């Protein structure tokens, strides 16, 4: 009945969990678990209670699970790969240092290949790609001998990079895509070969793959990574998840598509066309969710169930080749990073909060009455909010209609039309009289001779400047500036601003004296350093405009 | 409620735990849970199972004393905690920590054993931490080290309580003071003293680095918003005694502020507009929980214990959108309506984007206008000097900017949000020249505006 | 305006131009209070015979089958602001004609008071209600006993603007909508419109039950005429004045020349003896001294064997022989009818002498060899 | 200025809506005309305005002398305006009718 159960939460810090690093991971009723924390966890799936709890030390940033072998390998941080067989004779367990192997130590990441192990460690500034054996008998698990190493070294360093199994067609926890596709990506090589590739998504958010065939070197025999590792393409952004999916459905499923995913949402979705050149040639979109995608899984059928912070939404790609767009609908969960999709479809996930929860998606006499009671109820509920949004929309329009005005009286301005047609400022020399003394007076006349009306966030700054020359003997004043609101202006309107310029102090006006006039227009008013100053007339007042018969 | 035959309530992973106190008769009261859950088809609350703990002392005043969800430090799994008092009338109360689990069976962790009875601010905090007060005495006794400790700080308030990145475990009390709990004692961007005075209940939401983002609710009835303490959109809140806020969710960003007041009443307000958008009478309680299995959160309303001497009798569960419950043909406009439900709230969802793509056309075009109009630094910084009525605001230069070549000035620019009229504003330039140890060899350029100050300090601010 | 600065904000208040040189324009144009996104990106100079002009895909879904038009408004048009002229026009139309998708009535008056306004009426009276609930359809009996149906679509605004009341029944039906006025209103006008016309119905009810009606098969109630059949091989059909149904008809007989003649003498003679107080049945037995079969034939009534384009038998030699293969249409054809129609079509191809192309009736594969 | 000589765009002062303080004050802390008149007897005003300066005896006159101290006098003595529309220092409108 409940299309969503609660499992259990746990300890969460504020708001909750980041991405990139938990994991969880679904064997048959078995489950598997981290929250990116030292502890990894094991459920039973009737009934939600613990079976396994696993103290390491350093945060486990990944799980795989080998199902043959009943075997579940963890990276520790900055300790290396721990080992552990799941019949393993409080319920809490602490690891012994027994377990771990290659305590490599700067290893990040790792995948599992059938009997093959790669992982993919951190240096200076090449990370490089290793590649043990991992003994196919039931033995002590050992790595054995390291086959391979490269360096990724286009890769020069929160984010963990991301590595992908993937088989060809014939030939395992990985995705086996169908050869048209495999052949057009990797090439002849890994074809002929039948050999599986492994594809690194970086923090760069390069999307790269490695052959593993290609990859056995040695002390003589030194891995070029130029040549040996490839680069396919480039999301400016970080990468999160990389996956493959069944397009047109009609365990081990021949995929026929290839999804990446950036952590703002630049997803990246590949596919053959063989199309128009009669050749088969890489069908390409980049396509732009939403927001930061936290997490990605795949499910029947060409369905890819992501996160946002918002909620938990979906986009299919089973529909030219591909689409045009993918428009997305929530199922209206939370934010859950660490998504998981097995196909029977019934996901799990971990919500942001701190939650484990299993979503498995799919007349009466005066009990219908209550039901469209509930449903008026509803709709009333959502027109109220349905309304504030309009009335901010209509705030939001409103601006871009005065910004308008703004800009296409600004272009008006810096045009040269060999009239200042818009706005002028004309100034103007008077004489007065104070209590004793003639003074020497500025009428600053600003007039509106266009349609233009210069509405709220606008503002004249006067600047009355004094004789040049900046001497030995710097002043007591090198200039005084007056600013002024300029509020709901119109046209043919206009303002009068008289200014005193004359002597003040110790009967000392200095000439030439220029007044200058300019306008800023203000953003923030109307809702990195950020307005504009605009230059209007700049007039000299010179003896001739002071002198008085 | 709080006796010897009385119950609590809480929420436990999408349901509901009656944690009742019984006089079994044999013996002492055994705590009896139950763990219920709602079934959308009958429309109730349905009992889905049970759990039992005898108490072996035959003394009275048996006593619940809070409950929540906390997370033990062990596991780090949320689980539910309770807290007993246990009086024998000897002037000593014991005060339980029980934890309970997945089997719906108990587990002591603290006993605890005060001579005097615990009252005020008790909060019980992640590595199963009770922390309470009496007389400004500040004490918490830790699950791991099972000693009383003190608060060696001397506080009126313990307003908030909770564990932070990098840190562990905190406490804001006094608006600067920033604890820990074992090394007692950044206070740097929380909110200001002004505020200290009215504030009551502070809820933190989130952390950065320290950039704390952050609400209240004060005494006035008000509820306010804070981005490194920059009050932002302000409420006013309909009751009088606020208590409490909690967070809700509802979906994609519809984020409410479930605040509750001591006059057993209490709101929702709607985060994106701070703005009551419902409020309730009477609710004997609240949580905030997915009782259905959606996978969004939703708030119980309890109605009161006058109804019947039963529980969850007098329930409305409610998303405040599409869900709503509670305690001659007709049909064929059904299909029309949930189709309209759905099409509103493909509006809503719609719109959000809309309003978003608005917001960013806005800015895009802002940008275009200052490159339109037109990389050095060409000025060092601002900072700005009271003298007595006098503003004097200053900048340094850089050698780029040549004062041989260049005639400069500065003004000041008022903002109309504050000025809703036209005073004029002059302002007086100076040019000083100072040479810097001088027994090349460096000059200081700084250029620096003179004005009034009471003409400005008009709205108590000005930007 | 005259020119298009200030012309350009007044008629598209949210197109800001993002460089200097105004070229690159961005935002909102109006239509029908919605907003739509548009980036619209001249050249150096102002010539739309080479622009971009970009859309979101909101803007493409609603300006699917008019792309030719705009790509031509483009390099027809003089200046920008006649281009988004014609460009606001044209999406005014396209939302008034894709009309079904876009609701957004205002719910607090419209769902709750149209549920009001039906439990006013009583829960017998609606018959069906479409989802996006913009039609409904009602119900009301007559004192005889009948149903008699009505079809009302509503708009955005229901107490605002009249709802269109689409009905059966054979006079038009007006309705005095106030904004005062509500569904019981227009109800109360219907049931006024049934007790007025019962005198024509009980007319074409009393005919429908006596006698072989033959053209119209389960007729409904918009119907005036009955092609009814007398004898064999003959028929009279009548039309009626429906104000005064008992008053004459204009009347006339179908058949043999021979059988038709005397009838038409007869009722030249008798007509006088008509009288609009008895039934049209009494008046007429009376005129043309017969009393009819009452469905000498009902199962085989007729099927018109009879081209079905121009509905004749005997077109220049040729006969209805041509037919469709399938069971719910049967329906002949003459071979120059349904050439003519098929040469016309769109669907239809033509082989060496064959031509395979939708039935008219019931548009199904038929052939047609030449 | 309504009446006044140049009938050129002059700015509305609308004296501020409120004190400084007053303002300050309400930040910290968070309808008919009124009529006046005269009778006065007309050989009084006669009597007083002869020395008879021109113009139509009384009322324009009247409002003549009583702002003969005003500056805009001359101007209402050219158009013989018996009722005029002035403002105030404080920004309020006023209408003086004679
Ligand atoms: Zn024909
Ligand atoms: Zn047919």
């Amino acid at each position: 009945a409940p299309r969503v159960r609660y499992l259990a939460g746990f300890c969460c810090p504020l708001g909750g969990l980041a991405a990139g690093k938990p994991r969880v991971l679904c064997h048959e009723a078995e489950v598997f678990l981290s929250t990116g924390s030292e502890l990894v966890y094991v459920y039973d799936q009737e009934g939600g209670l613990l079976t396994a709890a696993f103290r390491f030390p350093d945060q486990v940033w990944h799980l795989e699970l080998l199902a043959p072998r009943r075997l579940l390998y963890a990276l520790c941080a900055r300790r290396g790969l721990y080992c552990l067989s799941l019949d393993h004779p409080s319920p809490v367990i602490p690891v012994d240092p027994d377990a771990c192997i290659l305590p490599d130590a700067a290893l990040c990441a790792f995948t599992l290949l059938d009997s093959v192990l790669v992982t993919l460690v951190q240096g200076p500034a090449r990370w490089k790609m290793q590649l043990f054996e991992q003994p196919c008998p039931g033995e002590d698990p050992r790595p054995g001998g390291q086959i391979g190493e490269v360096e990724l070294s286009s890769y020069t360093p929160h984010f963990l990079p991301v590595l992908c199994s993937v088989s060809p067609s014939g030939s395992s926890g990985g995705f086996t895509l169908e050869d048209a596709l495999f052949g057009l990506l990797f090439g002849a090589d890994a074809t002929l070969l039948q050999s599986p590739v492994v594809l690194c998504g970086l923090p760069d958010g390069q999307l790269c793959c490695v052959i593993l065939k290609a990859l056995v070197t040695s002390r003589s025999a030194p891995g070029d990574p130029n040549a040996l590792v490839k680069i396919l393409h480039h999301l400016e952004e970080p990468v999160i998840f990389i996956g493959a999916l069944k397009t047109e459905p009609q365990e081990d499923v021949h995929c026929d598509c290839l999804v990446a995913f950036g952590h703002h949402g630049r997803m990246l979705a590949i596919k053959a066309s063989w199309d128009e050149s009669g050749k088969l040639v890489p069908e390409l979109r980049e396509y732009c969710l939403p927001g930061p995608v936290l997490c990605a899984a795949c499910g029947g059928g060409g369905r890819v169930y992501h996160s946002t912070p918002s909620d938990l939404c979906v986009v299919d790609l089973s529909r030219q080749p591909e689409e045009g767009p993918g428009g997305l609908p929530p199922m209206l969960c939370p934010a859950s990073l660490n998504i998981c999709s097995v196909v029977s479809t019934k996901l799990l996930a971990l919500s942001a909060k701190g939650r484990l929860m299993t979503c498995s998606l799919d007349m009466t006499t005066e009990s219908a009455g209550q039901k469209i009671k509930e449903l008026l109820s509803g709709i009333g509920n959502i027109s109220e909010r349905v309304s504030f949004l309009k009335k901010a929309v209509d705030q939001r329009n409103k601006a871009l209609t005065s910004l308008n005005e703004a800009m296409n009286v600004s272009c008006a301005l810096l045009s040269s039309g060999t009239g200042p047609r818009p706005i002028s400022c004309t100034t103007s020399t008077t004489w007065s009289r104070l209590q004793t003394q003639d003074v020497l007076m500025a009428t600053c006349v600003l007039e509106n001779s266009s349609s233009f009306s210069l509405d709220q966030g606008w503002t004249l700054c006067i600047q009355v400047l004094t004789s040049s020359c900046a001497l030995d003997l710097d002043s007591a004043c090198s200039a005084i500036t007056y600013t002024i609101p300029v509020d709901q202006l119109g046209p043919g309107a206009r303002r009068e601003v008289t200014l005193p310029l004359g002597p003040g102090e110790n009967g000392g006006l200095d000439l030439p004296v220029t007044v200058s006039c300019t306008l800023f227009y203000s953003l923030r008013e109307v809702v990195e350093q950020e307005g504009v100053c605009l230059p209007l007339s700049r007039h000299t007042v010179d003896m001739l405009q002071c002198l008085r018969f | 409620m709080s006796s010897n035959e009385q119950e609590r309530l809480l929420c436990y992973n999408g349901e509901v735990l009656v944690f009742q106190l019984s006089k079994g008769n044999t013996k002492t009261p055994i705590l009896h849970v139950r763990r219920m859950v709602f079934d959308r088809g009958t429309k109730v609350f349905v009992q889905k199972s049970t759990g039992f703990f005898t108490i072996k002392e035959e003394n009275s005043h048996l006593k619940i004393m809070c409950c929540n969800c906390v997370s033990d430090f062990r596991t780090g799994i949320n689980l539910p905690y309770i807290v007993i008092e246990k009086n024998k009338k000897n002037n000593v109360f014991e005060y339980f920590l029980l934890i309970l689990h997945s089997t719906n069976k108990f587990e002591m962790r603290l006993s605890f054993k005060l001579g005097y009875e615990m009252k005020d601010g008790l909060r019980v905090l992640n590595g199963p931490l009770i922390l309470w007060r009496h007389v400004k005495a500040f004490f918490f006794i830790s699950s791991q080290t099972g000693k009383v400790v003190s608060v060696s700080g001397n506080f009126s308030s313990i307003q908030w309580a909770g564990e932070i990145e990098n840190l562990g475990m905190v406490l804001l009390g006094l608006k600067e003071c920033c604890l820990s709990e074992e090394e007692c004692t950044s206070d740097i961007y929380i909110i200001p003293p002004a505020y200290s005075s009215v504030v009551t209940y502070v809820h933190i939401c989130a952390t950065e680095i320290l950039r704390i983002s952050l609400i209240a609710l004060t005494r006035k009835n008000q509820l306010i918003s804070f981005q490194n303490g920059t009050p932002k959109n302000v409420c006013q809140l309909p009751f009088g005694d606020p208590c409490a806020v909690q967070l809700m969710d509802s979906g994609g960003g519809n984020l409410f502020f479930v605040v509750s007041f001591i006059s057993n009443n209490a709101c929702a307000v709607w985060k994106e507009s701070f703005q009551v958008a419902a409020k309730w009478e009477k609710l004997s309680l609240v949580l905030i929980d997915d009782f259905i299995g959606s996978g969004t959160e939703q708030v119980l309303l309890l109605f009161k214990d006058s109804l019947n001497s039963d529980c969850l009798t007098s329930f409305k569960i409610t998303d405040l959108g599409k869900i709503n419950y509670s305690s001659e043909n007709r049909y064929l406009v059904v299909p029309p309506l949930e189709t309209g439900l759905k099409v509103c709230f493909s509006s809503f969802r719609e719109l959000r984007q809309h309003l978003l793509l608005k917001e960013k056309i806005i800015s895009k075009s802002y940008k275009a206008l200052i490159n339109l109009v037109q990389s050095e630094q060409l000025v060092e910084k601002i900072w700005y000097r009271v003298i007595d009525d006098s503003l004097v605001v200053g900048v340094k230069t850089t050698s780029s900017l040549k004062l041989s070549l260049n005639d400069v000035t500065l003004s000041l620019l008022m903002d109309q949000a504050h000025d809703s009229r036209f005073r004029l504003l002059k302002c007086q330039n100076r040019v000083i020249k100072l040479s810097t140890n001088p027994f090349k060899k460096e000059c200081v350029q700084i250029i620096t505006a003179v004005t009034s100050l009471s003409p400005l300090l008009t709205f108590s601010k000005f930007c | 305006m005259a020119v298009t600065e200030a012309s350009l904000l007044r008629q598209c208040p949210l197109l800001l131009p993002q460089n200097r040189s105004k070229t690159v324009y961005e935002g909102f144009i109006s239509a029908q209070g919605r907003d739509f996104h548009l980036r619209i990106v001249l050249p150096e100079d102002l010539q739309l015979k080479n622009a971009r002009l970009l859309c979101s895909w909101q803007l493409r879904t609603i300006l699917s089958g008019y792309h030719r038009i705009v790509q031509q408004r483009m390099q027809h048009s003089p200046d920008l602001m006649s281009f988004m002229m014609e460009l606001k026009m044209l999406l005014e139309v396209a939302l008034k004609n894709r009309q079904e998708l876009y609701a957004l009535p205002p719910p607090p008056q419209f769902y709750s008071s149209l549920i009001e306004e039906i439990g006013t009426l009583g829960w017998d009276k609606l018959v069906y209600a479409d989802t996006c609930f913009s039609t409904i359809k009602l119900k009301a009996e007559d004192a005889s006993g009948r149903e008699h149906l009505i079809t009302l679509k509503l708009k955005a605004k229901y107490p605002a603007e009249s709802p269109d009341y689409f009905v059966d029944f054979p006079v038009p039906f007006c309705a005095s909508w106030t904004p005062q006025s509500s569904l019981i209103s227009i109800y109360s006008q219907f049931l006024a419109a049934i007790e007025s016309l019962k005198a024509f119905w009980d007319v074409m009810d009393e005919i429908d039950e006596k006698t072989w009606v033959l053209e119209p098969e389960k007729p409904p109630r918009s119907a005036t005429a009955r092609r009814i059949a007398l004898g064999n091989n003959v028929s009279i059909n009548i039309e009626v004045d429906p104000r005064h149904p008992t008053m004459l008809p204009e009347c006339f007989f179908l058949g043999a020349d021979h059988v038709v003649k005397p009838l038409g003498i007869k009722l030249s003679r008798n007509i006088h003896l008509w009288d609009p107080e008895n039934s049209v049945l009494q008046n007429l037995k009376d005129v043309l001294e017969i009393d009819f079969p009452a469905r000498a034939i009902l199962e085989k009534s007729d099927f018109t064997m009879d081209c079905g384009i121009c509905y004749a038998y005997q077109l220049d030699g040729t006969i209805p022989d041509q037919v469709c293969d399938n069971s719910q249409c049967g329906q002949p054809f003459h071979q120059i009818c349904l050439y003519e129609w098929l040469r016309g079509l769109l669907t239809s191809r033509q082989s060496f002498n064959i031509i395979f192309g939708e039935c008219p009736y019931c548009s199904k594969p038929i052939t047609l060899k030449m | 200025p309504g009446l006044a000589p140049p009938h050129t765009r002059a700015p509305s002062p609308l004296g501020p809506t409120r004190d400084p303080v007053a303002t300050f004050l309400e930040t910290c802390r968070e309808l008919p005309p009124s009529v006046a008149s005269i009778k006065v007897s007309a050989e009084l005003l006669r009597a007083a305005l002869k020395d008879g300066h021109s113009g139509v005896p009384l009322c324009c006159a009247t409002l003549q002398w009583l702002l003969a101290e005003n500056a805009a006098v001359d101007v209402v003595r050219a158009r013989a305006l018996s009722s005029i529309q002035g403002v105030a220092p404080d920004g309020a409108n006023v209408h003086l009718i004679v």
